[PDB]
């Protein structure tokens, strides 16, 4: 579930050639969500 | 933004403090030179941490683009 | 398919305009008022002044 609605805040995901915006509000701003992956600091 | 860990000057840990600091003044109604003692914070290093910490994060924190507002 | 209100947070994101709908009642009048028409036309998207009363905020 790549995206997030900017909207609602429900989770959904795209396809090839999809309709960019909610499938629930209809609306046309998606948020990518952070998924699980590896980013590595040094704390200082 | 949060509390810091440390006082700048001191090294001394500040950031338990930071709750309990606000608990002091609200329950107990203490003066804040009083609470600051209270606390441990001797050094004005240390009283100026907690005494003049703006929790600007509880701002932040009301724009959460994760829930259905 | 029926208007929903748009917020400045949305023109932000979108890095689009803010804007509200201008829309100008035109008379034209034939020989002095023999006979008159009108129509409301659309005008454009006229940016709108943030927490004014043309804001929604
Ligand atoms: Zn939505
Ligand atoms: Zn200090």
């Amino acid at each position: 579930l790549k995206y997030i609605c900017a909207e609602c805040s429900s989770k959904l995901s795209l396809s090839r050639t999809d309709a960019v915006r909610c499938k629930d509000c209809g609306h046309r701003i998606l948020l990518k969500a952070r998924t699980k992956r590896l980013v590595q600091f040094e704390a200082r | 933004m949060i509390v810091p860990v440390r006082c700048f000057s001191c090294g001394k840990v500040v950031g338990d403090k930071w709750e309990s600091y606000l608990n002091l003044l609200q329950e107990d109604e203490l003066d804040e030179g009083t609470a600051l003692s209270r606390l441990g914070l001797k050094r004005y290093c240390c009283r100026r941490m907690i005494l003049t910490h703006v929790d600007l994060i509880e701002k932040f924190l009301r724009y959460n683009p994760l829930e259905k507002r | 398919a029926v208007e929903r209100k748009v917020y400045p947070s949305e023109s932000r994101q979108r890095l689009t305009s803010y804007r509200g709908k201008l829309l100008l009642k035109l008379k034209w009048s034939v020989n002095n008022g023999e006979e008159n028409l009108f129509e409301v036309r659309d005008c454009g998207g006229l940016p709108v002044m943030l927490q004014s009363n043309r804001c929604h905020l």
